[PDB]
């Protein structure tokens, strides 16, 4: 699993003072084969927001 | 179990004599390049056939050509000869039109 | 409406999950790398002083 809190500690520990960061992720998965979808799939869990 | 045992087994036990089988497993690998919609992977494992012939998929990778949509299919354990202009439709997901 | 009439490299389909912990299961990956797609990021600087 990808935690947000868990890259913040890498990208704080960067240089002396980066006094701390935040970031917004979007979750993309690129499929190949557009117009169809594999009848079932493209599931990338943790359920997304509306819209 | 994996295939060649069989060739060491009939030489030592079952007569002496030598063996060939065939079942969908290994084997050579052929290019076909095919254009359809509807073509949404998860195909590669089921049994494509056409009027001519019929065959299983390996590897579904894309080729790259304008208009429709051409996808190179990796085909093994052909037998039946399919032929340009044939319908190919596949046995399962029916859906498959190409 | 049938194909050719599009273009359409290949696809994104970003989202935006209503958790940050974002799990994985079955067949998948996270795969960073950016050397093969920098389209991600653009982490930004903001320089301030005191």
């Amino acid at each position: 699993s990808f935690a947000k809190s868990k890259m913040l500690t890498y990208v704080d520990d960067a240089d002396h003072s980066v006094i701390g960061s935040s970031a917004t992720i979007q979750m993309v998965r690129e499929v190949q084969n557009f117009y169809k979808t594999p009848e079932a799939g493209i599931k990338y869990n943790n359920q997304i927001k509306d819209r | 179990g994996i295939e060649a045992s069989y060739k060491f087994l009939f030489k030592v036990l079952y007569n002496e004599e030598v063996e060939i089988e065939i079942e969908s497993g290994a084997g050579t690998e052929y290019d076909i390049i095919v254009q359809s919609d509807s073509l949404t992977e998860d195909l590669v494992g089921q049994t494509i056939y056409t009027a001519t012939g019929r065959c299983n998929v390996t590897y579904i990778e894309r080729s790259y050509s304008n208009g429709k949509l051409q996808w190179t299919v990796t085909i093994h354990n052909l037998l039946g000869r399919l032929i340009a202009g044939q319908e190919v439709k596949a046995e399962r997901l029916p859906s498959f039109e190409g | 409406l049938t194909s050719e009439k599009f273009e359409v490299q290949t696809i994104e389909l970003y989202s935006d999950p209503t958790d940050d912990v974002i799990f994985t299961r079955d067949g998948s990956l996270i795969v960073f790398e950016n050397d093969l797609r920098p389209q991600y990021l653009t982490i930004d600087l903001e320089p301030i002083s005191q």
